[PDB]
């Protein structure tokens, strides 16, 4: 998910 | 953990300089509707989410959580955080909601007007209490950590979030004590602030179901991130 | 308004004596595994509880001072939150189980929503770990009654301040330190945000079954349900 | 026309 992506970056 | 060992003043300053900016909308006074309005708010909220995510990372104790936990906390409280921000910005504009410095709207589709009034009432509530920025950044952080502490093997800290929530509570009291408020007034004001969080929760829940119906009717389209945030409440 | 003149102990005794009874559900030991028998059992229970809640609200200090329309609005907004915080309270001594009635104890496997069911169990476990006292419970429930539909208005805020003083007074009597008081005060009030959440998700859950003619709902319960629309 | 009106007076 996008939220999971942005939180990880 | 960097948190918990933070003093009250260190907590405040950390929340203050972690504040997201106040973005502008695409509003044009010349251009004409409730459809284009929601499109303007959808585009605004989508750009606000990117700043909220990076804001959450700078919230003391938030990065101590697992990645799956961080996702859950934001998925549950993203509209609450947005709303308390909107309410905070509209604090000095009675009868108006300051979505953006170029988008200041008044009450003038039903159901959305009821939410609008509840947002105004909360804004009026903050104004009569003379809410401070130091208090606001604490309240917004509480929402981030509390709204999804339930609805989560042995797992857990959930238990660390509760530890940080206590720290923010101590911070709130420290602020009121520095404001010359008596020991009784501090407890009353603390209760007053946290009872408002129940209203913010309410407005968020009614906002979701309104956003869900808008989705299942097209017209005003939602971004990819905003769509996945919405599916989390379904 | 005599509520403002009341003392902390007078406030407690008033709320404790106003406590509605723990009602029983329809008997027969048949464990409900159907969706109709389940909700039919809960609708009948909730409807009977609503009658006691109304008369309970009257005996809440400051509530009688409001206009009739305000009393209606406040009850229309918080009736499910009050039912839930009562359910959660009764379910404390039974981990992983919800005590709707002494003869009606349900677990997570009875989900036929389970999401709201788990939220109620989580809230129950939280109360249990915090050792929520009865004096604290009746204060929280009163707050829900006055806070939920607070949107003249000063009076409610005055009584809400009075209950806050009552909560602190109870904690100070329990030997809690100055810091443990405002901390526990914060912990109790943050749960109210979750009770609100479960209530809202419960409403739309009750609108769907009403929009399906599953179980015959009472006229009173229908009017309470219709108010949230 | 609400039932809640009546019950709050009884
Ligand atoms: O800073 C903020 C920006 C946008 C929102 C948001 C709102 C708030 C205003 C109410 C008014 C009518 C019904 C829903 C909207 C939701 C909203 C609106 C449209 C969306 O697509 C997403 C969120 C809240 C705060
Ligand atoms: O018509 C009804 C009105 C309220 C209730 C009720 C609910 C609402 C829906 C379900 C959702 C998941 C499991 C428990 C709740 C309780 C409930 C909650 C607490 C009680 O003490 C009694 C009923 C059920 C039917």
């Amino acid at each position: 998910k996008i939220l999971h992506r942005l939180l990880q970056d | 953990s960097l948190a918990l060992s933070l003093t009250a003043d260190q907590m405040v300053s950390a929340l203050l300089d972690a504040e997201p900016p106040i973005l502008y909308s695409e509003y044009d006074p010349t251009r004409p509707s409730e459809a284009s309005m929601m499109g303007l708010l959808t585009n605004l909220a989508d750009r606000e989410l990117v700043h909220m995510i990076n804001w959450a990372k700078r919230v003391p104790g938030f990065v101590d959580l697992t990645l799956h936990d961080q996702v859950h906390l934001l998925e549950c409280a993203w509209l609450e955080i947005l709303m308390i921000g909107l309410v905070w910005r509209s604090m000095e504009h009675p009868g108006k909601l300051l979505f953006a410095p170029n988008l200041l709207l008044d009450r003038n589709v039903e159901g959305m007007v009821e939410i609008f009034d509840m947002l105004l009432a909360t804004s009026s509530r903050f104004r009569m209490m003379n809410l401070q920025g130091e208090e606001f950044v604490c309240l917004k952080s509480i929402i981030l950590l509390n709204s999804g502490v339930y609805t989560f093997k042995s797992l857990e800290e959930k238990d660390h979030i509760h530890r940080v929530l206590d720290k923010i509570t101590d911070t709130l009291i420290h602020l009121m004590a520095k404001a010359g408020l008596t020991l009784q007034q501090q407890h009353q004001r603390l209760a007053q602030l946290l009872l408002i969080l129940s209203h913010i929760r309410h407005m968020s829940n009614k906002g979701m179901e309104h956003l869900y119906s808008m989705k299942c009717k097209n017209v005003v389209p939602l971004s990819d991130l905003l769509l996945e945030m919405l599916d989390a409440h379904r």
